[PDB]
RNA sequence: CCGAGGGUAGGGCCCGUGACUGGGGCGAAGUCGUAACAAGGUAGCUGUACCGGAAGGUGCGGCUGGAU
RNA sequence: UGGGAGAGGGUGGUGGAAUUCCCGGAGUAGCGGUGAAAUGCGCAGAUACCGGGAGGAACGCCGAUGGCGAAGGCAGCCACCUGGUCCACCCGUGACGCUGAGGCGCGAAAGCGUGGGGAGCAAACCGGAUUAGAUACCCGGGUAGUCCACGCCCUAAACG
RNA sequence: CGAUGUCGGCUCGUCGCAUCCUGGGGCUGAAGAAGGUCCCAAGGGUUGGGCUGUUCGCCCAUUAAAGCGGCACGCGAGCUG
RNA sequence: GAAUGCCGGCAUGAGUAACGAUAAAGAGGGUGAGAAUCCCUCUCGCCGUAAGCCCAAGGGUUCCUACGCAAUGGUCGUCAGCGUAGGGUUAGGCGGGACCUAAGGUGAAGCCGAAAGGCGUAGCCGAAGGGCAGCCGGUUAAUAUUCCGGCCCUUCCCGCAGGUGCGAUGGGGGGACGCUCUAGGCUAGGGGGACCGGAGCCAUGGACGAGCCCGGCCAGAAGCGCAGGGUGGGAGGUAGGCAAAUCCGCCUCCCAACAAGCUCUGCGUGGUGGGGAAGCCCGGGUGACAACCCCCCGAAGCCAGGGAGCCAAGAAAAGCCUCUAAGCACAACCUGCGGGAACCCGUACCGCAAACCGACACAGGUGGGCGGGUGCAAGAGCACUCAGGCGCGCGGGAGAACCCUCGCCAAGGAACUCUGCAAGUUGGCCCCGUAACUUCGGGAGAAGGGGUGCUCCCUGGGGUGAUGAGCCCCGGGGAGCCGCAGUGAACAGGCUCUGGCGACUGUUUACCAAAAACACAGCUCUCUGCGAACUCGUAAGAGGAGGUAUAGGGAGCGACGCUUGCCCGGUGCCGGAAGGUCAAGGGGAGGGGUGCAAGCCCCGAACCGAAGCCCCGGUGAACGGCGGCCGUAACUAUAACGGUCCUAAGGUAGCGAAAUUCCUUGUCGGGUAAGUUCCGACCUGCACGAAAAGCGUAACGACCGGAGCGCUGUCUCGGCGAGGGACCCGGUGAAAUUGAACUGGCCGUGAAGAUGCGGCCUACCCGUGGCAGGACGAAAAGACCCCGUGGAGCUUUACUGCAGCC
RNA sequence: GAGCUAGCCCUGGCCAGGGUGAAGCUGGGGUGAGACCCAGUGGAGGCCCGAACCGGUGGGGGAUGCAAACCCCUCGGAUGA
């Protein structure tokens, strides 16, 4: 059956990526949270 | 006149549409036609704020003249009568020796063809706007303002009108299509006549489809429901309401009034409406 | 080929009969009221409508075959 | 050809009286109703009186024992549209007439449909009396309906 | 109760005997035939249908007979549902 | 040493299940240490509206070539989407950007919010929509509308010539639009040819033929032709298009008028440039100077912004044209010609799948285009086939039970069973024919029947063409032939009668319920006068609605028909300027503390004092409710009738053992041989009843009941046969479970159902195929049930608060 | 977190083939004029049959599955909510 993961590249970026966080308080604590893990990558990354 | 079908569908047994039979032109004037945004009665929140809304037929506004005060003493020849999805009346669209076009609602009687006119100085015939203290006392208007150059807001709907019935100082009195007696200003513009196509309230839908085409989107009884949904939900098979019957939000609909009690116009309501 | 008729399927009309049901007629001495005949004690009759245990009543309109 | 009379019919207008309601004033202790009453209404200001407004229906005197229509039926007043009828002339056609199974149409009231209107009246209904009872007569309320438009129904003591 | 699946049916049987039939008897208000009732007897047998989920029961047609109970109301790691 | 403990290691089940669609394989040759599995050939079979092809998304080197086989591949492996290494993606015209706007997003102005932030006009962003310039062939192992060849075209800059009041974010036009049906002419695509080109072939009885086989085109600028789209011309006035205007709009006149003309597209032709089969010979080369012609069918595509009808009334903005404004008229713009300039990113490959989403090379999921031929009425259905792609990454055997899918069956024919569940039957087309009832549409494919192939003969009309032949499409009549059988295969309704429920088409519990539930047109009540009511929000602001009582919100009922009674005492709701109660506040009789005192300070009576509540009315398609005992008729029985008690009023019409009836399988009737069900009645309705609507109702239903016919393996009652498994051999090789185990029956005992205790009986050791009675077998710390001063959802006239409203 | 699912918004796309034959229009009849009748033309509809497509009615298989919802047969809608 149809299953729960549909990958899009723009509903990827446009939703979790780079930009997405940085325009809402909620989301630059998640950039800060993971940088400060120290996450190799602060986003998924989607090829444009 | 409202036109019947035979039934050939089950559907066609009560399905009446209008007759159209006064319309003379069938496109609109591109010119004062602008897109409706079709809202599905969300707002600007992105919430259902009006419930069951959504679906209809696309459509575009026709831009309607609710002030015709605009221009005063210059006449205007009835160029034709039209369709307009957006209200209940036929429009009819007037052709200015101005050489401009606007869109009015089109009142019971309008011939194309002739010639209306706007202003303190017109004659008391169909389609005449004047402000309201020039017209006779009994004379049917429609078109209403409610506020000096505030714009047309009362008698708009398909076959309603509001008559005069008596001035007191500045004021006139107005039998509304409610039958509500109020005071309306003078200075407010009227038109002499009623809307036509009056024949729109017997109109039979006809069939659930019908509805789905004017945006309406099925109504959910609340008895039909759960009681995390709604007052009359619940109940172990059928069920009366047990209650005083309420709305999805808890007040009760039935002759509760809801209007709010020190609103300034109650000055000016002689009396709550009829029937 | 036609063909008595036999068969299959479906219709029309009549007859008889049927749990039960509807009023009808008749029946020396039943029960309830008293509608009509006198102005019959609310003049009567009427077509219709609604209503009431029952006759009837009431409304709307009509007639005189109504009285004094 | 020329005349007249008439609530003949249809449409659009429009006038005053009266009832009801609403507003203002004035005013006070009852009003209403009956056979007698009660219900009901009334100091939370009724009734009775004056001014104002709205709305519906009916059309006083004329009015008659009258008139018109085929019948059912038709009554303020105005205009338009239309039917029938009678009379004078003796002008035209030449028996072109009579009736009329079927047919078609019209057809009081009530009643039905879809809208509208709703003052008064009033089936159903409720209450008050009366009564042995009173699903009645009498009284106080009262919804259809009565009114309009269209469409049905097509009945009668539709009688002279 | 860190689970013993719970009616009926179907299938498959096995056992008891307080025996429905068939075998053997005594008594009889046993003439014969037919039964009635008690005794001995569990080898075998103990039908097909209509109704109801039904067990049971009633009814139809037969039958020598159309037995009654146990086996976790025998049998869902055998089926049904 | 135990915590269904945690982490890891290793066992058991076990050489067991399985090895992933039953589309299928066989052999020869090759390679190599090694071959059912790689490579080549021949044979066979499968898909062919796909299992072939092309785009898009997503994936991200998986592409191509060399060299490998430890691991990955469900076996194997020499192969590979695996390992290693090298190579491979080329654009002014394709797609996206340097263009436009849609929802939405953002957001100078502005507005709002404790902070974070929420809004918001323009503007900006935003596409698979608008707009805009490339077609055919060749080329590589791997890219091509990208490279090359041919023929075309676009924009920008500069220059030249001719022309003109030039000039824009501004005005205007246009862009610019639905659904259904559809005309004319084309094109794509296809069929045929006795014509044209071709290497050949003559078999096995015949055929040297008007034989068989193969192939007979593609692109193309100007012009031209055919078909279409679009489009009035001129003059005068002019206050409207937020300045201007010669433009547009409006008014008058003249002229034109199916036209034509002007313009823009499609198609055809076209210089020119391409391609070009079978077969044969080792991808190539030949064929080949290949031929490239005629007839027919013909789009859903094209002309197109075409036509008609209908109601539900069908984007925006730029490109573009036109008007003018500042300005500028040595400019500028338009037109033709010439030279020059033309950037960034994508391009490999998979792409209904082994490369995407499903942990897997997973019988599932994935949008658009192309999708050939024959026949079957049509078609994208069905069968077989073309191109092209496959045989599904374990095999070889055997021919038990049993299971799965499938074929047949004597006689019977629902006797099966909860139920004809399942499976039979029926089945397309053409003709005849077709009932109750009905809302006149229907019910209807009712039911029920007949026809159906092939040959010959005569014949009617249509399309193309020409009016003919030829081809193609619909038919009609006659005479015959063969079989068991002619929609000979494949696809393709069993029917009827009767009831319940819901009017109907729809909708739903993704993944146990599709229904009688939800919805639905329709009816009623109620709120709402517009800054509407109501909704979301602290707000601003939105929705409602760019709507206005024929409208919008809320509630119930649910097409339609005939209807919807009585109760307003209680709760709700609505009306009520009296009265009664009533908070803060006002008032301040009168008391208090302190000070020597002027003073300061405290308590405080009557009285005035909202809404709400009380109280007076109304209100049922508002919440709701609609009685009890006793007596009575000239047989009995039963009471039309009466008495009395209570009530706010005591259930009307209609319906009734019912989706409701307990006693119940009520009683009677029908149907049956027999009927707890069904249907029709009766009515002492445990416990129908009138918009939580009552009684009906044609048509409709994968709803639920009862009956009949047809027909059957459902059954008496089972038999046989097929394939895929099970079984045997070679390869690979799980699992839950498991205190250890050297693990028998009976009768007892035992914590009450013992392999394990007592007594007896039985029993050599170890496996394999089977069956499921036991191991209170496995799985899941019982969902039932209770307990816990555990939890959560829900309700209200429980408590206490809050929002909101007054 | 709405790349699953639910609803709405904007913009595109898809629905082989057959069957039934509403209004309208035309002609004929009818009539004082009408209503209306007949024929033809027409091509309406939450119309009929049936692929794609969208569903999931009944049964069987599957149940450490091919699959944490699948497979076969059958069945519903298929111009429309
Ligand atoms: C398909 C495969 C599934 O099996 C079933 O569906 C069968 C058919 C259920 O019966 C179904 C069907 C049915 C009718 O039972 C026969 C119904 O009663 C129960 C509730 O579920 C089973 C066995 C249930 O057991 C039963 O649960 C009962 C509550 C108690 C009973 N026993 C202890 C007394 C016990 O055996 C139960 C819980 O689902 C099993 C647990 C372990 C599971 O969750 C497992 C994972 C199952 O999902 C499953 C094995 O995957
Ligand atoms: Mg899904
Ligand atoms: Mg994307
Ligand atoms: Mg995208
Ligand atoms: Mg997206
Ligand atoms: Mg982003
Ligand atoms: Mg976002
Ligand atoms: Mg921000
Ligand atoms: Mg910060
Ligand atoms: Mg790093
Ligand atoms: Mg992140
Ligand atoms: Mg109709
Ligand atoms: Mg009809
Ligand atoms: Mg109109
Ligand atoms: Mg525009
Ligand atoms: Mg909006
Ligand atoms: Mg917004
Ligand atoms: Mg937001
Ligand atoms: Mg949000
Ligand atoms: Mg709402
Ligand atoms: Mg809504
Ligand atoms: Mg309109
Ligand atoms: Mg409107
Ligand atoms: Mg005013
Ligand atoms: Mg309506
Ligand atoms: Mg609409
Ligand atoms: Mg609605
Ligand atoms: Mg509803
Ligand atoms: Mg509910
Ligand atoms: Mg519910
Ligand atoms: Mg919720
Ligand atoms: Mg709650
Ligand atoms: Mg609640
Ligand atoms: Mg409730
Ligand atoms: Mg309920
Ligand atoms: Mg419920
Ligand atoms: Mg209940
Ligand atoms: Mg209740
Ligand atoms: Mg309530
Ligand atoms: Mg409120
Ligand atoms: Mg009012
Ligand atoms: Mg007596
Ligand atoms: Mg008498
Ligand atoms: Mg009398
Ligand atoms: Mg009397
Ligand atoms: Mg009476
Ligand atoms: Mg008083
Ligand atoms: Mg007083
Ligand atoms: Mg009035
Ligand atoms: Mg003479
Ligand atoms: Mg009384
Ligand atoms: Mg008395
Ligand atoms: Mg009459
Ligand atoms: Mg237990
Ligand atoms: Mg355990
Ligand atoms: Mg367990
Ligand atoms: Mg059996
Ligand atoms: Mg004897
Ligand atoms: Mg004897
Ligand atoms: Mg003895
Ligand atoms: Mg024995
Ligand atoms: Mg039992
Ligand atoms: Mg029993
Ligand atoms: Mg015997
Ligand atoms: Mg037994
Ligand atoms: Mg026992
Ligand atoms: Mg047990
Ligand atoms: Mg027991
Ligand atoms: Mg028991
Ligand atoms: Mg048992
Ligand atoms: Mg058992
Ligand atoms: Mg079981
Ligand atoms: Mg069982
Ligand atoms: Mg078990
Ligand atoms: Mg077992
Ligand atoms: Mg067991
Ligand atoms: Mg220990
Ligand atoms: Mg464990
Ligand atoms: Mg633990
Ligand atoms: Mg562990
Ligand atoms: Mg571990
Ligand atoms: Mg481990
Ligand atoms: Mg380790
Ligand atoms: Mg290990
Ligand atoms: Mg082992
Ligand atoms: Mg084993
Ligand atoms: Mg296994
Ligand atoms: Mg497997
Ligand atoms: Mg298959
Ligand atoms: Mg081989
Ligand atoms: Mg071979
Ligand atoms: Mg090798
Ligand atoms: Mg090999
Ligand atoms: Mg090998
Ligand atoms: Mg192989
Ligand atoms: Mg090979
Ligand atoms: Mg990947
Ligand atoms: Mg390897
Ligand atoms: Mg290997
Ligand atoms: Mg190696
Ligand atoms: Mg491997
Ligand atoms: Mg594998
Ligand atoms: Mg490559
Ligand atoms: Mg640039
Ligand atoms: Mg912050
Ligand atoms: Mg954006
Ligand atoms: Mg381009
Ligand atoms: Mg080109
Ligand atoms: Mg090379
Ligand atoms: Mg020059
Ligand atoms: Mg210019
Ligand atoms: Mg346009
Ligand atoms: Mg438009
Ligand atoms: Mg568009
Ligand atoms: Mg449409
Ligand atoms: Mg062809
Ligand atoms: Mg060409
Ligand atoms: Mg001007
Ligand atoms: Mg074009
Ligand atoms: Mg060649
Ligand atoms: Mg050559
Ligand atoms: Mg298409
Ligand atoms: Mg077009
Ligand atoms: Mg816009
Ligand atoms: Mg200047
Ligand atoms: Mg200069
Ligand atoms: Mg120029
Ligand atoms: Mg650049
Ligand atoms: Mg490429
Ligand atoms: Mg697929
Ligand atoms: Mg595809
Ligand atoms: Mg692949
Ligand atoms: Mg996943
Ligand atoms: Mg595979
Ligand atoms: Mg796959
Ligand atoms: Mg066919
Ligand atoms: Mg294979
Ligand atoms: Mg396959
Ligand atoms: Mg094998
Ligand atoms: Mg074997
Ligand atoms: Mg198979
Ligand atoms: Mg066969
Ligand atoms: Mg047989
Ligand atoms: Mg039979
Ligand atoms: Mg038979
Ligand atoms: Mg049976
Ligand atoms: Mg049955
Ligand atoms: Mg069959
Ligand atoms: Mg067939
Ligand atoms: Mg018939
Ligand atoms: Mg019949
Ligand atoms: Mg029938
Ligand atoms: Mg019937
Ligand atoms: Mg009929
Ligand atoms: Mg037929
Ligand atoms: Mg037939
Ligand atoms: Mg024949
Ligand atoms: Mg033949
Ligand atoms: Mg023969
Ligand atoms: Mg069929
Ligand atoms: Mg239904
Ligand atoms: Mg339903
Ligand atoms: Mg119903
Ligand atoms: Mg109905
Ligand atoms: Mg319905
Ligand atoms: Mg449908
Ligand atoms: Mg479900
Ligand atoms: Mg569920
Ligand atoms: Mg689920
Ligand atoms: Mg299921
Ligand atoms: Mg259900
Ligand atoms: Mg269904
Ligand atoms: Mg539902
Ligand atoms: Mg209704
Ligand atoms: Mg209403
Ligand atoms: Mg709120
Ligand atoms: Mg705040
Ligand atoms: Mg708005
Ligand atoms: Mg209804
Ligand atoms: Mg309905
Ligand atoms: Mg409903
Ligand atoms: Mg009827
Ligand atoms: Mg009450
Ligand atoms: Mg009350
Ligand atoms: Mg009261
Ligand atoms: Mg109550
Ligand atoms: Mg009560
Ligand atoms: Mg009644
Ligand atoms: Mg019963
Ligand atoms: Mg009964
Ligand atoms: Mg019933
Ligand atoms: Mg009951
Ligand atoms: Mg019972
Ligand atoms: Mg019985
Ligand atoms: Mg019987
Ligand atoms: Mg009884
Ligand atoms: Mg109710
Ligand atoms: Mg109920
Ligand atoms: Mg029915
Ligand atoms: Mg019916
Ligand atoms: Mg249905
Ligand atoms: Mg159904
Ligand atoms: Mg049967
Ligand atoms: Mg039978
Ligand atoms: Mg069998
Ligand atoms: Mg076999
Ligand atoms: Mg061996
Ligand atoms: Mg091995
Ligand atoms: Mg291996
Ligand atoms: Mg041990
Ligand atoms: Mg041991
Ligand atoms: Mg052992
Ligand atoms: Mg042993
Ligand atoms: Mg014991
Ligand atoms: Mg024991
Ligand atoms: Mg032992
Ligand atoms: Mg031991
Ligand atoms: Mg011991
Ligand atoms: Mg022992
Ligand atoms: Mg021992
Ligand atoms: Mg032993
Ligand atoms: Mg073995
Ligand atoms: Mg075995
Ligand atoms: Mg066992
Ligand atoms: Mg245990
Ligand atoms: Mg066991
Ligand atoms: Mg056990
Ligand atoms: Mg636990
Ligand atoms: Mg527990
Ligand atoms: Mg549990
Ligand atoms: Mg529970
Ligand atoms: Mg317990
Ligand atoms: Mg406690
Ligand atoms: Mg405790
Ligand atoms: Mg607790
Ligand atoms: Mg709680
Ligand atoms: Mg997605
Ligand atoms: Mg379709
Ligand atoms: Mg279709
Ligand atoms: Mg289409
Ligand atoms: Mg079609
Ligand atoms: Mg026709
Ligand atoms: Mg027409
Ligand atoms: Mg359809
Ligand atoms: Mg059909
Ligand atoms: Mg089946
Ligand atoms: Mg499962
Ligand atoms: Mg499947
Ligand atoms: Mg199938
Ligand atoms: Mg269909």
């Amino acid at each position: 059956m149809k299953r729960t993961w549909q990958p899009n590249r723009r509903k990827r970026a446009k939703t979790h990526g780079f930009r997405a966080r940085m325009r809402t308080p909620g989301g630059r604590k998640v950039l800060k949270r993971r940088r400060q893990k120290g996450r190799w990558r602060l986003t998924p990354a989607v090829r444009k | 006149a409202v036109k019947k079908f035979k039934p050939y569908t089950p559907s066609r047994r009560f399905m009446t549409v209008a007759d159209f039979s006064e319309i003379t032109k069938t496109e609109p004037e591109k010119s004062l036609v602008k897109p409706l945004k079709k809202t599905g009665g969300r707002n600007n929140q992105g919430r259902i704020t009006v419930r069951f809304r959504g679906g209809g037929h696309k459509r575009l506004y026709r831009i309607i003249d609710f002030k015709r005060w605009d221009k005063v003493g210059i006449p205007a020849k009835v160029a034709a009568i039209e369709y307009d999805p957006n209200r209940s009346a036929r429009i009819a669209l007037l052709h200015y020796v101005d050489g401009e076009k606007r869109y009015i609602i089109a009142p019971d009687g309008l011939q194309v063809g002739q010639q209306v006119v706007a202003g303190p100085d017109a004659p008391i015939q169909v389609g005449n706007a004047l402000p309201l203290r020039f017209i006779p006392v009994g004379t049917v208007v429609h078109a209403v303002e409610l506020e000096p150059k505030k714009g047309a807001k009362l008698a708009r709907a398909a076959g309603t009108s509001a008559q005069i019935q008596g001035r007191e100082g500045d004021y006139v009195i107005l039998r509304l299509p409610s039958g509500e007696l109020r005071k309306v200003h003078g200075e407010c513009y009227a038109t002499v006549g009623a809307v036509g196509n009056a024949d729109h309230k017997n109109i039979v839908l006809g069939k659930a489809g019908r509805s789905r085409w004017l945006g309406r989107r099925p109504h959910v009884r609340g008895a039909a429901m759960n009681p995390v949904d709604h007052p009359h939900g619940g109940g172990e098979g059928r069920a009366p309401r047990g209650r005083p019957p309420a709305s999805p939000w808890g007040w009760q609909t039935k002759g509760l009034k809801t209007r709010k009690r020190r609103k300034p116009s109650s000055r000016f309501i002689i009396a709550r409406r009829k029937k």
